[PDB]
């Protein structure tokens, strides 16, 4: 069997060992986390086998398994190196997620594990699958169990995030459905290498432009339209919030180099500055907005709306540096936001019980461990230098602005604003006075658990913001098979 | 007056007032980890540090006393007549 | 009210000339002016008069107020106000895990 | 909804129960209050603002005033341009550069 | 879930944040909201779009000298 | 008009002078005497200006 | 005077220790342990990237020109 | 005498001080360079490199004073 | 540094207004700190003197309309530095105490029968790692112009000659600020701040009424608060557009 | 106040003023422009 | 370490020789009294306490300017405010 | 030496920061003064030695971000300007961490302090030795953090907070 199969049963199996031990035993939850946690350290073991034996610039499939047993709907999984580094932060991310949430889930605690170990299959599978139809399929099974994942283990608002969510991500979802169907029926095939031959005529390629950007602007989000995940980001338990931005972000930023750079490049081009509009737009209101958000989770979600923006921008650049900068800004938003939810939804929300910053102030007094790791993580969401943020934003705003150079000014804004929101939000919480009053006894600082965590999600920031050519190296030869274009004394060679 | 602080607290810089009996053997310690790290980094530059330009051999320029590229110039031109 | 509200306008007037003129000397003959401006009305008894004065004061007050006036560097609004406030909490916390 | 006043204009010194903020404890709060506390941008209370765009205006008059007058009345060059033999166009990049004074024009 | 330190839970700020997360059910549509729903809305982006239409391809700084030109069109 | 009230600034910037009688004459003595009166608060204004002067009119003399 | 450094490392009060909750044993050893494994063996990883390829060929194209000495 | 351009280049003089009396300039720098910069050190090395660029200065102020009468005194800066 | 001297000396107290005499009490500080403002004002022979003066005869020396306003420009930027320099020497060290006792009560004269131990804090100099500084920072503003004046101005000065201060030679005006400008432009900035430097001591000790005439005037009271407001730009920063961001930010989470 | 305290702040003053007058005396007619300085 | 009561007496007691509203120096005790046992008019004692702010560096609220009748309260003032110089 | 000019303020930094609790006041103190005093000596060198020489000094250590045409390098350049500048940057930064060692005595947080005064010469000295204007920018805002983590240094002033974040949008 092939070992891209092997990452898609792992979690199966720890599905079947976490319902299955009960019944060798009333037996404690505390083996039931234990499971599922060594079950997804073995998927991030498995992964960088995969990336130790992956090669850098290949441009066939690899680790593929020949079928040759055709039938209607058959799985064909293969790693690209435009694929590759969203597989692995799927699985660094994972374990952290269970660690995260190990003492908070309470109640339910199989039915918690068994909806993550759920996730982790169908977010590989969406990034393995090397069909535009198999993509839609896996990028939307993870719908029933995040409507399961926010009503269980949500918060007070739950059940209307839940529907929001839900219905969003339903709807702009199907007018992707139609597009795909479209261009399955002209070629015949939705498996990459009959799609990527073939050339739709330019009035077809803006029909179904229309509708793989409907899609992905309702899963971006743009402003218009990113009210499920101002309350999904939000009322959902830590390990939800997770891996929503971390991971369920980026399934349209890595379906934009699948389904509309190869195959639609007119169409792209051509409309490339409705798509810039929209992106300085949301780089504008989301970060207005992001200054007056009085709930910190939700200040956290709010930022990446206006990060998601930046980096869908460098994907309609048609530049080699605003495509990898786009990569780069989705893996560092993935840590880092990941690190702003364990600060906001996962420590203070544990103490506090509150997300309203009205009750917060001085937390440097008597936390100073948590103030070093949130000052850290709000650097890297304000873009600074030495974290990976800042490169995914420098080689993104520099394609956007190579493109078009008027939007990419207006997105170039999110220098002085994202900066202005993030050291607002930290000034307000760590410092800003002394403890607050509205705290009438003392809060413990970050355990051994929370510590190790944000350490090791802010390692990851620090390491590759230093060496992003251990990212780079890997998507020079793949990205290069995305751009549009000729020079005059470079093409068509005799 | 000494600022009155919770003694819980636990920091890394350590916080109010904070220093150790043994301070000296601490510093002591880190006084050697610091002078190795600068070592490996001072042999690092001395085998990479590129001057297009070379020093005259009888003006004061210490850094011929430990860097390749200089030091191998001058071996060569230690070699005439 | 008009008795502890004059008072203020009294150390109000003194400390306005006091930010004005830096000279202490100076100000000492500047200041004991002022003084006899509120000798002058000494035997003022109607309220409807008696406000008027307050009111018509608090205009100067106003119509010369400092940029800038002094502040004390440890009272509100000093240069090392809150500088090193301690925690307002020194008991440790309640044992809770997390 | 309170009167949207800021806390900077609140008093320094009454009996409040934050006293950092000046704030009471069950008191009720603007909608505003994110950006009507006391770490918030300041208001300024030393003039008017209309009364501040004429003071600027005149120190932007007088400074004008000040550059008319030495158009007026300033000097005169005293020192011809100094002559480069070749005018350096070698020595800047050649023909595709900005070359200095040569046999040219004043 | 777990049990929270003791927080002095103002009444007046919960129930600040309770006409916050409630505030959507009360928005009506009078001429005022129209007005900023119109501006913030169409106008803005509209007008973003057509600076984006009109500048597009318009300049390349790509390798140009002196005597060439930055325009492209 | 004059006000209701009796201040005026041309009788304000009048009595800005040193006051003839004051009650608080004594507590205000000491910032205008002794180690702060006139001569010695500009005593040491200029610290090395006299040593200097006359070590350099030693010099000059040395070359003549 | 310098008051003695204090501080409850993890809230552990000086009496007792750090009770493990579980996540420790395969987070420290199989998480971390597989990142200095993959970071070991990184190193002998051959390098397929298309620059070091690219470079190989583009220095001899330009040896073939006085813009790059040839060895040969 | 007059310092060639070729010349001028080997001994790195900068660049807009490579006119008609820098052959003054090549010993100054180089007495500058054997002293470390010190000001009391190269005194007739500089006077005489400052009193040669003063001759060719008032030259071009006579001449200049030539072309301004040719102008009648008008604005010529 | 050495205003941090007399900050610290008496109650970390930063108001010019409370603080006076101090020059007894501050030997050292006075003496560094007037060091400083020599060289600040770029007093003949000072560090700031081969530095700051040579820009005001370089702009005059570039005989062009923008040169010339420049200079007339900065030379009211020079007279206006000489100022408030002896604002700083003369309130802090030269004028009448202004301060509390506490700052000035020595052990000299006996103010105490049963404390006379403790409670004089007659404002003390720093120690040795306070002084240390103070004295060598100021040894360099004294001789560090004169010994570099040739690495840096020179006549034709080959230091940056790798290229790393690039000048055009269509733009130099070393020959004509060394030659051109008239010894009156040339000194003018010495005239000015020996001329204004004893007008303000004069002001500000011997006749001290004028200035209060000044703040006291109507037209002075604008005057001043025009500038002690910073030309009300922070007022007008904060307010239009701080606070229109906020407002926005608010317009668009709320409509 | 204290004896080397006021030593070094005296004779930092005689830094001054004999710097000053011998800059004066050796380069004063130059910056004048009595004579040029050759 | 801070203020005393001793230190605080024997300066403020110097304050108010320097006085010349006082009746006599002589009767400054420490319950002494600016309105009737010293004598001082109602407009006296808000200059008095004026020079006892200045002297300690603190500022005195107006609200407890209407606390301050006597020395003895105002040396209690000054010692529960860790404040003063 | 040109490397170790680099190093020396960035490790007393990490000592004084992360191990304040293990050297304490009078060890972060020593440590952060001294190893920055040592770089002051290795720069006064490194001025006869590049500039009254006229040998600029290169070195480079590894790539940075490599893209197509976008090859920046973690690399440093030492010439007549760069000396220049190190000269003031380092003697003023050895006087102040001196002159500190008795201003800041009686503050709770000593090791705090002085190592944010290692990290902020570290940041200077990248900004003005770096080959290209990208790893300028590293230093550009490295000393802009530096700043806002210095005049927020009494954090409980809420003054102190607006300078801070006025230090830093602006
Ligand atoms: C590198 C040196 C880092 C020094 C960190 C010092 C420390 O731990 O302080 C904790 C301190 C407390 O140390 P402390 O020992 O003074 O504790 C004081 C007492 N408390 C705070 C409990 C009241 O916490 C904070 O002040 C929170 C802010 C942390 C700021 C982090 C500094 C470095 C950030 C990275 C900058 C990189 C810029 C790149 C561009
Ligand atoms: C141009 C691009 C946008 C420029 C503005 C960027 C920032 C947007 C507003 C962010 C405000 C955050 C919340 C305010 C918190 C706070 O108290 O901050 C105080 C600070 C200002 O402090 P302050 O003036 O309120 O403090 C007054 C009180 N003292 C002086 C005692 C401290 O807010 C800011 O810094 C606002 C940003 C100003 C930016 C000015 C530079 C650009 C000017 C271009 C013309
Ligand atoms: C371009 C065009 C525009 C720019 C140029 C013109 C600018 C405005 C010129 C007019 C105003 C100049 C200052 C007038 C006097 C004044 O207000 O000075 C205030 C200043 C501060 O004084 P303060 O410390 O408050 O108290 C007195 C201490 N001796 O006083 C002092 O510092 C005292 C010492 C100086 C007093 C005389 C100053 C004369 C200036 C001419
Ligand atoms: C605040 C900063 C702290 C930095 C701490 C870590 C410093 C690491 C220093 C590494 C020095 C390497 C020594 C050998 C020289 C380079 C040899 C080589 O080929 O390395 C490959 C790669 C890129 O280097 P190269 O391509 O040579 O770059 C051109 C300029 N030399 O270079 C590599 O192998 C780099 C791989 C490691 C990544 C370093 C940063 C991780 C954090
Ligand atoms: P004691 O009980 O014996 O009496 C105390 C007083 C008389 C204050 C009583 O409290 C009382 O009965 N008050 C009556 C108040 C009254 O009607 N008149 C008193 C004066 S009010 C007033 O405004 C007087 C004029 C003041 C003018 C100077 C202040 C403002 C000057 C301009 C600004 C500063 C200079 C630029
Ligand atoms: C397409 C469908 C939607 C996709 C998402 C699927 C989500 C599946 C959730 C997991 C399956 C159900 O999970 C199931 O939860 C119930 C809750 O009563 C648990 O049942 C147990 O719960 C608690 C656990 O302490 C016990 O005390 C209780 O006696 C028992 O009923 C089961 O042990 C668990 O297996
Ligand atoms: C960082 C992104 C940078 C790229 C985006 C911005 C690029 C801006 C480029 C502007 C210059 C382009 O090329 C420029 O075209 C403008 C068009 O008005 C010309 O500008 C000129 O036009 C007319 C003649 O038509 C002149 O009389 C007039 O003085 C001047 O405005 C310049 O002679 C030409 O050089």
């Amino acid at each position: 069997m092939s070992l891209l199969y092997v990452l898609l049963i792992i979690p199966i199996i720890g599905i079947f060992l976490i319902s299955t031990i009960d019944s060798f035993y009333f037996f404690n939850v505390s083996y039931y986390k234990k499971i599922a946690l060594i079950t997804t350290i073995l998927n991030l073991i498995v992964s960088l086998i995969i990336y130790i034996l992956f090669d850098f610039s290949n441009n066939q499939f690899q680790f593929i398994q020949e079928n040759l047993d055709l039938s209607f709907y058959d799985i064909y999984l293969g790693v690209d190196g435009v694929s590759i580094y969203f597989v692995l932060l799927t699985t660094i991310i994972m374990p952290i997620a269970l660690v995260s949430n190990w003492n908070s889930i309470t109640n339910n605690i199989k039915s918690y594990l068994i909806i993550m170990l759920l996730l982790e299959t169908l977010l590989l599978a969406v990034f393995l699958v090397l069909d535009v139809l198999l993509f839609y399929i896996f990028f939307e099974s993870i719908l029933p169990p995040l409507f399961i994942l926010i009503g269980l283990f949500g918060s007070s608002n739950k059940v209307r995030a839940s529907f929001y969510i839900f219905l969003y991500t339903l709807l702009g979802s199907l007018f992707l459905l139609l597009s795909i169907l479209t261009m399955s029926s002209i070629v015949g095939t939705t498996y990459f290498d009959v799609l990527l031959k073939s050339s739709f005529e330019y009035t077809t390629q803006l029909f179904l432009f229309f509708g793989i950007f409907i899609a992905f602007a309702v899963k971006t989000p743009v402003w218009g339209l990113n009210s499920w995940l101002l309350r999904a980001h939000v009322e959902s338990p830590l390990g939800g919030s997770i891996v929503l931005a971390a991971i369920v972000l980026k399934l349209s930023l890595y379906g934009v180099f699948r389904l509309i750079l190869p195959i639609l490049p007119q169409a792209s081009l051509n409309l490339t500055y409705i798509v810039y509009a929209i992106g300085a737009i949301t780089v504008l209101y989301a970060s207005f907005s992001t200054l007056r958000t009085v709930d910190v989770k939700e200040l956290i979600a709010y930022s990446s709306v206006a990060h998601a923006a930046i980096y869908l921008m460098g994907v309609f650049s048609n530049t080699i540096q605003g495509l990898e900068g786009a990569i780069l800004l989705g893996l560092a938003h993935g840590f880092v936001s990941s690190g702003l939810f364990i600060c906001a939804g996962g420590i203070l929300y544990d103490r506090t019980g509150t997300r309203l910053i009205y009750f917060f102030r001085g937390l440097t007094q008597i936390m100073p461990l948590f103030s070093l790791f949130f000052f850290i993580l709000c650097l890297g969401n304000a873009g600074t230098p030495l974290t990976l943020n800042f490169v995914g934003e420098f080689m993104s705003l520099y394609g956007t602005l190579e493109r078009l150079p008027i939007a990419g000014m207006l997105a170039s804004t999110s220098i002085i604003f994202s900066a202005a929101y993030s050291i607002y939000m930290y000034n307000r919480i760590a410092f800003g006075g002394s403890v607050s009053l509205y705290f009438i006894d003392c809060f413990r600082d970050l355990t051994k658990r929370e510590f190790f965590i944000l350490f090791t999600l802010v390692s990851f920031t620090v390491i590759l913001g230093i060496y992003p050519s251990f990212v780079l190296d890997g998507l020079h030869y793949n990205i290069s098979s995305v751009v549009y274009g000729i020079e005059p004394n470079a093409s068509y060679l005799t | 007056p000494k600022i009155p602080y919770p003694k819980h607290v636990w920091s890394p810089a350590g916080g109010w007032y904070a220093q150790p009996a043994n301070w000296k053997q601490n510093t002591a310690i880190f006084g050697l980890v610091i002078f190795g790290i600068t070592a490996m980094v001072w042999k690092y530059s001395a085998e990479h540090e590129v001057r297009h330009k070379m020093p005259e051999p009888d003006r004061f320029y210490p850094s011929r006393y430990w860097v390749k590229q200089i030091k191998d110039y001058e071996r060569a031109q230690k070699e005439k007549q | 009210s008009n008795r502890q509200a004059a008072l203020s306008l009294y150390r109000r007037a003194l400390k306005l000339a006091l930010d004005w003129t830096v000279h202490r000397n100076l100000w000492r003959g500047q200041a004991l002016y002022i003084r006899s401006l509120f000798e002058k009305n000494r035997n003022v008894t109607d309220p409807r008069l008696q406000r008027a004065l307050l009111k018509e004061t608090e205009k100067l007050l106003e119509k010369w107020k400092h940029p800038d006036p002094y502040c004390p560097p440890t009272a509100p609004g000093g240069s090392k106000y809150e500088r090193n406030l301690p925690v307002p909490n020194l008991e440790p916390p309640p044992p809770l895990k997390f | 909804n309170p009167p949207r006043i800021k806390r900077q204009f609140r008093d320094p010194h009454a009996d409040w129960w934050d006293k950092q903020e000046r704030r009471n404890f069950g008191e009720p709060v603007h909608e505003d209050h994110d950006i009507l506390g006391m770490f918030s941008p300041y208001e300024y209370t030393w003039i008017t603002p209309g009364k501040g765009l004429f003071q600027i205006g005149l120190f932007i008059a007088s400074f004008l005033g000040l550059c008319y007058v030495v158009k007026l009345t300033y000097p005169d060059r005293v020192s011809y341009p100094r002559e480069f033999e070749g005018g350096l166009e070698r020595e800047l990049g050649g023909a595709g550069a900005v070359r200095a004074f040569l046999c040219l024009d004043d | 879930g777990l049990q929270h330190y003791k927080i002095a839970m103002d009444p007046a700020l919960v129930r600040l944040g309770s006409m916050i997360s409630n505030r959507y059910k009360y928005f009506r549509w009078t001429k005022r909201t129209a007005l900023v729903s119109f501006m913030y809305v169409v106008v803005v982006p509209s007008t973003i779009g057509y600076l984006a239409y009109k500048t597009d391809g318009l300049w390349d700084l790509r390798a140009k000298r002196r005597g060439d030109l930055i325009s492209e069109r | 008009k004059p006000n209701i009230t009796g201040f005026d600034m041309r009788e304000f910037l009048r009595h800005t002078k040193t006051p003839t009688y004051d009650p608080w004459e004594r507590h205000e003595a000491w910032r205008y005497t002794g180690r702060f009166s006139r001569f010695n608060r500009f005593k040491g204004a200029l610290p090395g200006f006299g040593i200097a002067t006359v070590a350099f009119t030693a010099y000059c003399v040395f070359e003549h | 005077q310098y008051d003695p450094p204090t501080g409850w490392l993890w809230g552990v009060r000086p009496g007792e220790k750090y009770q493990n909750e579980g996540w420790e044993g395969p987070f420290f050893y199989g998480f971390w342990g597989s990142l200095i494994v993959f970071a070991i063996a990184y190193a002998y990883k051959p390098d397929t990237s298309i620059q070091t390829w690219a470079l190989e060929e583009a220095r001899r194209r330009l040896e073939a020109e006085g813009i790059l000495e040839d060895p040969n | 005498r007059r310092a060639t351009r070729e010349e001028m280049r080997d001994a790195k003089v900068p660049l807009a001080y490579r006119d008609s009396c820098a052959h003054l300039l090549i010993p100054l720098n180089r007495c500058r360079y054997e002293t470390y910069y010190l000001p009391w050190k190269c005194e007739d090395e500089r006077h005489s490199y400052e009193k040669c660029q003063y001759l060719e200065f008032k030259k071009r102020v006579q001449k200049m004073e030539e072309l301004r009468e040719a102008k009648g005194g008008a604005r010529s800066n | 540094l050495g205003a941090g001297s007399v900050i610290h000396a008496v109650a970390d107290n930063q108001d010019f207004r409370k603080f006076g005499g101090l020059i007894s009490y501050l030997p050292l500080t006075y003496s560094v700190m007037l060091i400083a403002s020599l060289s600040l004002v770029a007093f003949p022979f000072m560090t700031g003197f081969y530095s700051k003066d040579f820009i005001l005869e370089s702009a005059y020396g570039q005989f062009s309309f923008s040169g010339v306003a420049v200079y007339i420009i900065a030379t009211i930027g020079a007279i206006f530095t000489t100022l408030y320099s002896v604002k700083v020497l003369y309130l802090t060290f030269l004028s009448n105490p202004n301060g509390p006792r506490t700052y000035y009560r020595l052990a000299i004269d006996n103010f105490f029968s049963a404390q006379a131990i403790k409670s004089y804090k007659p404002a003390h100099e720093g120690d040795f790692f306070l002084t240390l500084p103070l004295v060598i920072l100021a040894l360099f503003s004294i001789f560090f112009g004169f010994i570099t004046k040739d690495i840096f101005i020179g006549l034709g000065s080959n230091f940056f000659v790798d290229n790393s201060l690039f000048i055009h030679p269509i733009h130099e005006i070393m020959i004509d600020t060394e030659f051109a400008v008239p010894v009156l432009f040339k000194l003018l900035p010495f005239i000015f701040t020996i001329s204004f430097s004893v007008i303000a001591l004069t002001l500000s000790e011997l006749l001290s009424e004028l200035v209060i005439y000044f703040k006291f005037s109507r037209f002075g009271y604008n005057i001043f608060g025009f500038f002690n407001q910073r030309f009300l730009i922070e007022f007008f920063y904060n307010k239009y557009i701080t606070n229109l961001i906020l407002n926005l930010g608010g317009q668009i989470t709320k409509i | 106040v204290s004896r080397v305290h006021r030593f070094l702040a005296t004779g930092l003053g005689a830094s001054m003023w004999f710097w000053i007058f011998y800059r004066a005396k050796k380069d004063g007619p130059v910056l004048l422009g009595w004579k040029h300085p050759w | 370490e801070g203020l005393q009561k001793v230190e605080v007496y024997e300066r403020i007691k110097s304050l108010l020789a320097g006085f010349d509203k006082v009746n006599d120096p002589n009767n400054i005790t420490e319950t002494a009294h600016f309105a009737n046992d010293l004598g001082l008019d109602s407009l006296d004692t808000v200059e008095v306490v004026m020079a006892i702010e200045e002297e300690f560096s603190i500022e005195i609220p107006d609200k407890d300017a209407d606390q301050i009748h006597s020395v003895d309260k105002a040396i209690e003032y000054i010692l529960r405010q860790p404040d003063a110089h | 030496m040109y490397l170790s000019i680099i190093i020396l303020p960035l490790l007393g930094s990490v000592v004084s920061g992360f191990f304040g609790r293990k050297v304490g006041v009078s060890g972060a103190q020593l440590i952060t003064c001294s190893s920055v005093i040592i770089t002051t000596i290795l720069s006064i060198i490194a001025f006869f030695e590049v500039g009254f020489n006229n040998i600029p000094v290169t070195i480079n250590i590894f790539r940075w971000i490599d893209s197509e045409w976008f090859i920046i390098n973690w690399g440093f350049q030492y010439d007549s300007l760069t000396v220049s500048m190190l000269i003031p940057v380092l003697i003023i930064s050895s006087l102040v961490h001196i002159y500190s060692i008795s201003y800041m005595s009686s503050d709770p947080h000593n090791q705090r302090f002085f190592s944010y005064l290692s990290l902020f010469t570290f940041m200077m000295i990248i900004l003005v030795t770096a080959n290209n204007y990208l790893l300028m920018f590293v230093g550009w805002e490295g000393v802009g953090v530096c700043s806002y983590l210095l005049v927020s240094f009494w954090f409980t002033r809420i003054a102190a907070n607006q300078s801070s974040i006025s230090a830093f949008l602006t």
